[PDB]
């Protein structure tokens, strides 16, 4: 086969990370080891950290668009009543 | 050495699901794309078991879609599978997209990666809507006239493209036919579209959700990605399954069970729920063919997206005004879907204007001049002078 | 794709004027310290992408010392992440590590590519 | 839109049927079809409901039998060539009362009165509209509503203007059990057998949804066991780091 | 010649030509009659109007038209 | 000493500029090569001689 | 390097039809490959644009393919060339696999490339039998019907298996629609099998006519091999287009033009004519269960020849007796053909015995013993002792 360009990811022994040293690892069977003992007090003190982390990123976005779209509705079912159809009048006009 | 790498055929199942080297660190959102894969072969064997009761005259459609879902033995599981899935598949593959914008996926060196997916989902798109069209149902006529008088509106050439598309002067026998060839055809071409994508993937792996490199700690597929894959896969299942069985006409639209009448206009023609945002930018416009430019800019304003974000680090994980315009931006896309959603109304015009706007302005404005000043800003934290 | 340089130029513009300084120095490391790549044990130049042969080239110029040191936070950091927590008080990179060590080779190289092209497209003293 | 326009909105009436477990009511599908054939088909068709499905369903064989074999359907020609007509039987459909459109559209004022095999699924709201639909008529529009002459008014219709008479009175069918008949009996009746007309899989789709939903929790709670113990390797795997000696 | 062949086989067939025009009866619509048939895919209003029709429809002033036409 | 580059130059883009022109030349006969037989078309594609 | 090397996507291009190394002296039998991956694009395309007017009701298929022969603009070319050149398909399969069969390109190590070319072949005889099937004349309800009675010879399960097939209790509506629905998708296997096929083609490159190796003069596969390809291209189209435009009705049954009638037989019930050397194996054996088991058995004993060709020179090229009994096989096969054409009769019934035993034995008598006997004669002529 034909040789290809340079890549940015190797393969298992030559992967193309920079050389390290020194760096141990450690790790046990997972026969001998339990899993799921880390999910009472995990998902309730973690699960609160991740989330106070993180909520409110996403909480003034949707309540910026929402409080938006309620008034724009609110304002629709207005201007299409008894009350605001001379608002109708002039505004579509 | 082993047979699954020594092996011609097993060297592409090796390389690419068995030994591929995935960084270790990637979360549940690395988990859509082997979804979308399950719910496209979803598609495409619920799309044959049901095609085989499925006559395509424009008299016989409607009757034929009935057909399966009363005669038919299990034959509501396929057609509400298969109605259902397209729409779990349109939801997977924007949660796709938005791992791919969050994550920073698109920049170098994974452009043709990004290509590719933007060309994937204008096939999908197709795909949809001619599916859509095939079941001829009030919703399924008049959105195919609208789509199509859209391509009217170009200059000098458009009649006769029209005139060529309808197959007639209308939407009639040979469109109904012509929309069913064509709908069974372009899945195999987005299958075809996956592969390349699969390769352009796989010549640098995938990203991770630090932004950094992800050459130093590389655990297999094996049984790592392959388990947590198959926790999502039966999470969706779960919920495909919910949807199909206790609630499966909620997505849809009820007019399109109403046969196709040309003569009577619906009181509100809207598309399948996950086109609406595309049919809201194209309908803020007060022009036909700046309209159908507009729509289609909409998509091609992904394409020049990795020539735009010009923040050093990749990704949105350890920057704050990106992440907070970020999910201004997705907010926005849904915000876009509900006004589509609703009639040609005031204040509806004036908000699928700015809404409009919004939606370009990000892609064009406030990704470079935001990650210009958070360039700036992370510079200037740390260095003293 | 910021070209280093720029970033510098704009940098030491807000740093050696006392009124920029003062005004947007604070909000910068208040940036900073809400980013939080500091609670996974990275430093920011562990951060910038290195998928580009400029960057590549700066990571060959860099000592072997201060090498090992980036590949030991890089596989912590992706460890950390791995397990949904964050490293402990402890083992956060404190202000003052937080050095920009890997800042001179890059502009150096920037310095270098930009001149090669600069002079890849001259043209002559006539 | 005004709310005119768009009709007004069909409350939540709690259905017999409502809920991830509850089944129709197949005696209520029963005595909606006796309203039906009474009330309805004189002017309704229900071209997609074959008669073998009422079998086990809402009527016995014999039944379904002796009420097809009272009409007349399109044979196949004799040895002459000559059209010619037979009873009905089990393989055919419950045929309309009005032989093409025009006949329709002449018969009603101009307006085509809609088939009924989907109409309860091809309406927002669904069962309550149709419930509100037939109980709904007020006995005298409200004050200032000019109706067009042969068009009837009732507010959850979208527009008001509704060219349908209201045909729902005390006591116009007996029902076969002694239920008494109401105006709302008949019309709760009605809308239970058009339900089951547009979604004759309903019980055994319930049911197939227990059972998958069952299954596919238990596969996923399973799932989540076996990523959390094959991953056990590596979310607890640790790592020390001396730096090595700097004369190398 | 195989992009026109595999190109002109998507347009309008003959038959869908055929029924492109309708050929209606001036003799055969009354006076006071409105026709609408579906011609081309499409509704299609047919009046025989009176001369005191076409009076009340050319003094119309153009004013009162957000697009102003005159009759013939 | 210095010049216009995107890395394309300036002298670069007028060196190809002349037969850019030509390019388009040749697409727009390629445009009338696969475009009659199209009667919207045929409006001006028949004048001289080809009728 | 180059951008053709360098890509991703180009660099299949590169390797496959631009760089390929091919073997120089490999003459114009080593062109049927890329003459069948012409035909069939040629059959994909004209099935498309044939399928978009077509409709696969029993009570509409004869109008509809007659809609396309007269009112569909250029219809009857499309037709002409879809029958005609399928007819060229399988006619270039045959030319194929006897060139597999003569230089010997079956034996190590290409028989996984010969598997796949198996497997192909039987895809292809499905697809061909389904499309014809499609048009529903006389001869194609009458061969469905003659087809599935076979499959309901199996012992046991057999009739459920029909009754499955039909969808029904014979040949109707719903066999019909999902034979549309079969046809219209095993050909996208088919193009999935020719890739697997190259990929296993280009894991070991070419053989050559002399059978030695050609790893010494190796000449790239651009502008010598993509122009003598475009020489046999341009016959080829030659000759298809002598028998679509000049002759089309040639190849074909002219009972097929009678609309498919359940309660007339025909007087003789024949396959189109490359089915009739199988269809002639099956008719030759006095049992239904055996002779469908010898009808896929003529098939799966091309998958038993790479372990009988004992010769240990590679290919008929340079030995005398196999390349005599090879021209035996091939004028038996068309011996099959003319046998299947005609009724059950005497002698044919007797003759259609012995071509049967004479195809059998050529796969596994003939081709051992006379390679045996040929290495023998070529070692004891030039070792003296
Ligand atoms: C709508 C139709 C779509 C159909 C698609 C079906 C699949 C839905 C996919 C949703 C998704 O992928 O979100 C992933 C999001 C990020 O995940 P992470 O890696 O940061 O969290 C690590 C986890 O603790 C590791 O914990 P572990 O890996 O051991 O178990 C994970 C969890 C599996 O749950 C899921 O996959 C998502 C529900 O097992 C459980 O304990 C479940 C207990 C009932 O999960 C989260 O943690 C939630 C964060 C907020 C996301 C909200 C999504 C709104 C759109
Ligand atoms: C045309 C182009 C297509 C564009 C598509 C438009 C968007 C389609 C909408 C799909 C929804 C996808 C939501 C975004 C998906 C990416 C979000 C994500 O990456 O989650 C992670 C995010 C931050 O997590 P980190 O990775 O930074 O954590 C590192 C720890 N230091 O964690 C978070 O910040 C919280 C994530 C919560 C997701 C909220 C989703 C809201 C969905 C809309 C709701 C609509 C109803 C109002
Ligand atoms: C189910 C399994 C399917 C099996 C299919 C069985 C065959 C089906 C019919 C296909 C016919 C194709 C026959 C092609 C024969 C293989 C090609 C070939 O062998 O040609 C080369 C041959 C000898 O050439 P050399 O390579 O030996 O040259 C030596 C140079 N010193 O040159 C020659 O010896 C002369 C070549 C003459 C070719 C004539 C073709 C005859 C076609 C018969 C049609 C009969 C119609 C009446
Ligand atoms: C034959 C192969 C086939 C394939 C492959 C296929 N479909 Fe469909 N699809 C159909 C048929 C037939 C229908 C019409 C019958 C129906 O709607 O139930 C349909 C209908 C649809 C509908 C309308 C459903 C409804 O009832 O409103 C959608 C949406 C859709 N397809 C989307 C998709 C998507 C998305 C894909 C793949 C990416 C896909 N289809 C692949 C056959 C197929
Ligand atoms: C839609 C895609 C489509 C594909 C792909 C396709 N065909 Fe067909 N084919 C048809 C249709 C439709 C018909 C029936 C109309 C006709 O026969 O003209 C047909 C008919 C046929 C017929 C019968 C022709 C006749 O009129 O007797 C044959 C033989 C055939 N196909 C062979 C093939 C072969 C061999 C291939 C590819 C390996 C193929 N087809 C691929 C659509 C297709
Ligand atoms: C428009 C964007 C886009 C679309 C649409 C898209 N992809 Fe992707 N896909 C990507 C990107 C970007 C990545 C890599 C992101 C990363 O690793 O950081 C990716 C990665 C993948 C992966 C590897 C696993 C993963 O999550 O990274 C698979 C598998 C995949 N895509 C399949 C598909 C399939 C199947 C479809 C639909 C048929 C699809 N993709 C549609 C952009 C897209
Ligand atoms: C007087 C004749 C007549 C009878 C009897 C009759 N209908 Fe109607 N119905 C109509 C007409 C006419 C329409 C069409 C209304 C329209 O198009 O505005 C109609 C429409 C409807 C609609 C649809 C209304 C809508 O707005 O979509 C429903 C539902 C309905 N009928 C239910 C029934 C039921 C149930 C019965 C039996 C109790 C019944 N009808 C008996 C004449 C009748
Ligand atoms: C069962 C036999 C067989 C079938 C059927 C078959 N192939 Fe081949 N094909 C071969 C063999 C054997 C070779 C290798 C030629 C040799 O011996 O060197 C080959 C080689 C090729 C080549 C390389 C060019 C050449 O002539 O060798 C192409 C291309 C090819 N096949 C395409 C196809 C296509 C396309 C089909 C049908 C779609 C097909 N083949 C069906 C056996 C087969
Ligand atoms: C050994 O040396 C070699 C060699 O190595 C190779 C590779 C080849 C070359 C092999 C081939 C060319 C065979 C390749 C065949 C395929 C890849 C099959 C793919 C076929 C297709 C038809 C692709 C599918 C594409 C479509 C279905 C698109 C069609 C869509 C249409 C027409 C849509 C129309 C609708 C509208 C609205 C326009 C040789 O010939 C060869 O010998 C010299
Ligand atoms: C990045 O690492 C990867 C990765 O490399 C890959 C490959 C995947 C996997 C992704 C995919 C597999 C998506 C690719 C999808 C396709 C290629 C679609 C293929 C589907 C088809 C071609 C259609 C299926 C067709 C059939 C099954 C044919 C049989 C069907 C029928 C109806 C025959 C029935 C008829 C009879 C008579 C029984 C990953 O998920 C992934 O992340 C972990
Ligand atoms: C083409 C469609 C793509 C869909 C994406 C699906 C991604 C996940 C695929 C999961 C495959 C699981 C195989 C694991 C395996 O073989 O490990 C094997 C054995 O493991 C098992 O036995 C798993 C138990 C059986 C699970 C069966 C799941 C079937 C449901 C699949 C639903 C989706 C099709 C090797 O395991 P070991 O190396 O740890 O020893
Ligand atoms: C997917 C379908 C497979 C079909 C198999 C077709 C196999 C032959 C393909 C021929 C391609 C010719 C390209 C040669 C080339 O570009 O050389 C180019 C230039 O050559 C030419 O200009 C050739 C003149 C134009 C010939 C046009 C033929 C079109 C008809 C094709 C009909 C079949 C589709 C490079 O030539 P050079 O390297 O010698 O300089
Ligand atoms: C949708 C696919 C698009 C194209 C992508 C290609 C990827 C295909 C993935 C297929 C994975 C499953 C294939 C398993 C086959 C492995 C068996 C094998 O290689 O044994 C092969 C023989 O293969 C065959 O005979 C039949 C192969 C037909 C395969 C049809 C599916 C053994 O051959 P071997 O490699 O040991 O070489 C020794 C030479 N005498
Ligand atoms: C089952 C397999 C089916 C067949 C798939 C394999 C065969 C595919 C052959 C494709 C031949 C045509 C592809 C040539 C396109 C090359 C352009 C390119 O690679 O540039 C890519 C960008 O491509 C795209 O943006 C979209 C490409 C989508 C292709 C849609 C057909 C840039 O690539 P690159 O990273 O090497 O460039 C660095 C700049 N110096």
């Amino acid at each position: 086969g034909p040789p290809s360009g340079k890549t940015y990811m190797g393969w298992w022994g030559h992967m193309g990370g920079p050389k390290q040293k020194g760096i141990t690892s450690y790790a046990v069977s997972p026969y001998a080891q339990k899993p799921l003992q880390g999910i009472f007090h995990n998902a309730v003190f973690n699960s609160f950290r991740r989330f106070k982390s993180q909520f409110l990123y996403v909480l003034i976005p949707a309540g910026i668009y929402w409080y938006w779209w309620k008034n724009g509705n609110e304002y629709n079912e207005f201007l299409y009543s008894k009350a605001g159809r001379e608002e109708l009048e002039r505004v579509n006009v | 050495m082993a047979f699954r790498k020594s092996n011609v055929y097993l060297s592409l199942v090796n390389s690419y699901i068995i030994d591929s080297p995935q960084p270790s660190s990637i979360n549940y959102w690395w988990n859509m794309g082997s979804l979308l894969g399950l719910c496209l072969v979803i598609q495409i064997v619920t799309g044959i078991f049901m095609a085989m009761h499925y006559s395509s005259n424009i008299e016989l459609a409607f009757s034929s879609v009935e057909h399966i879902m009363r005669d038919v033995h299990n034959g509501y599981i396929l057609r509400y599978l298969h109605a259902n899935g397209a729409s779990f598949f349109f939801m997977v593959m924007f949660m796709h997209m938005a791992k791919g914008l969050y994550y920073g996926s698109y920049r170098s060196p994974r452009v043709t990666l990004w290509n590719v997916g933007v060309i994937i989902f204008i096939l999908t798109i197709a795909t949809a809507f001619l599916g859509y069209c095939c079941v001829y149902g009030q919703m399924s006529h008049w959105g195919a006239t609208v789509i199509t008088n859209l391509f009217s509106a170009i200059p000098f050439v458009g009649n006769d493209i029209v005139s060529w598309l309808w197959g007639g002067f209308s939407v009639s026998n040979p469109t109904i036919q012509r929309f069913f060839a064509l709908h069974y055809l372009v899945p195999f071409i987005i299958a075809a579209m996956v592969i390349m994508h699969l390769m352009a993937l796989h010549i640098h792996g995938s990203s991770n959700p630090l932004g950094i490199t992800g050459n130093l700690d590389r655990i297999p597929m094996h049984s790592y990605f392959i388990f947590k894959d198959l926790v999502t896969v039966f999470l969706f299942m779960l919920i495909l399954a919910l949807f199909v069985f206790y609630s499966p006409n909620t997505l849809g639209h009820p007019d399109n069970y109403i046969p196709g009448n040309p003569l009577v206009t619906p009181a509100s023609i809207v598309p399948e729920w996950y086109l609406l945002p595309f049919y809201a930018i194209l309908r803020s416009i007060p022009d036909k063919l700046l309209g159908v430019i507009t729509m289609f800019a909409a998509i091609l304003v992904l394409l020049v997206l990795p020539f735009t974000d010009r923040s050093v680090v990749r990704g949105n994980t350890f920057k704050v005004l990106s992440k907070f315009f970020f999910f201004i931006f997705v907010f926005n896309f849904v915000l876009l879907g509900q006004i589509g959603a609703c009639h040609v109304e005031v204040p509806y015009v004036l908000m699928g204007q700015i809404a409009t706007f919004i939606y370009f302005a990000y892609f064009l404005i406030i990704v470079p001049v935001i990650s210009t000043i958070e360039n700036v800003l992370f510079y200037i934290g740390r260095v003293n002078k | 794709p910021q070209s280093f340089t720029s970033i510098a130029r704009i940098g030491d513009y807000i740093l050696k004027s006392p009124v920029l300084s003062k005004l947007c120095v604070p909000v910068a490391n208040q940036f900073i310290n809400l980013a939080g790549y500091k609670k996974l044990g990275l430093k920011f130049d562990d951060l910038i992408a290195e998928e580009n042969p400029i960057m590549q080239t700066a990571l060959r110029r860099l000592p072997e010392d201060e090498s090992y040191a980036r590949a030991y936070r890089i596989i912590r950091a992706h460890q950390t992440e791995l397990t949904h927590h964050l490293l402990p008080r402890n083992e956060w990179i404190k202000a003052q590590e937080d050095v920009p060590y890997l800042l001179p080779y890059i502009l150096e190289a920037e310095a270098a590519a930009k001149e090669k092209d600069e002079l890849d497209n001259i043209e002559v003293s006539k | 839109m005004t709310a005119a326009e768009h009709g007004l909105h069909a409350p939540a009436y709690a259905w017999s049927h409502n809920g991830p477990f509850e089944t129709f009511d197949h005696a209520s599908i029963r005595r909606g079809y006796q309203v039906y054939r009474e009330v309805c088909a004189a002017c309704h068709s229900l071209d997609r409901v074959a008669w073998r499905t009422l079998v086990g369903v809402s009527h016995t064989n014999e039944e379904v039998r002796n009420m097809a074999e009272e009409f007349e359907y399109d044979d196949e020609p004799d040895e002459q060539g000559n059209p010619k007509k037979r009873p009905g039987k089990l393989s055919d459909y419950i045929p309309g009362p009005y032989p093409n459109e025009q006949a329709a559209r002449a018969a009603n004022q101009g307006a085509l009165p809609p088939d009924l095999s989907l109409i309860v699924k091809a309406r927002h709201g669904g069962c309550d509209y149709i419930f509100s639909l037939l109980t709904g008529y007020p006995d005298e529009p409200p004050a200032g509503v000019a109706l067009p002459p042969g068009s009837n008014y009732n507010p959850y219709f979208p527009g008001g203007s509704i060219a349908m008479a209201r045909v729902l009175f005390d006591d116009m069918v007996e029902y076969e059990d002694g239920t008494p008949a109401t105006t709302s009996q008949m019309a709760k009746d009605v809308t239970t057998f058009l339900n089951w007309c547009a979604e004759p899989e309903h019980d055994e789709r319930k049911r197939l949804g227990l059972k998958t939903v069952i299954i596919l929790s238990s596969l996923y709670l399973l799932s989540i066991w076996v990523k959390k113990f094959k991953w056990a390797g590596i979310k607890t795997r640790k790592f020390v780091f001396n730096p090595p000696k700097p004369r190398k | 010649s195989t992009v026109e062949t595999f190109i002109s086989s998507m347009t309008a067939t003959a038959d869908v030509l055929a029924m492109a025009k309708v050929e209606v009866n001036l003799a055969a619509i009354p006076l006071g009659k409105n026709v609408v048939v579906k011609w081309q895919g499409k509704p299609v209003f047919i009046r025989h109007r009176t001369p005191h029709e076409i009076q009340e429809a050319n003094s119309v002033d153009m004013s009162a038209l957000k697009d102003p036409q005159t009759d013939a | 000493t210095g010049l216009h580059f995107g890395r394309l130059s300036l002298r670069s883009l007028t060196a190809y500029a002349p037969n850019l022109m030509l390019w388009g030349g040749a697409s727009m006969l390629g445009l009338f090569v696969f475009t009659e037989g199209w009667p919207k078309f045929q409006d001006t594609l028949y004048k001289k001689i080809p009728l």
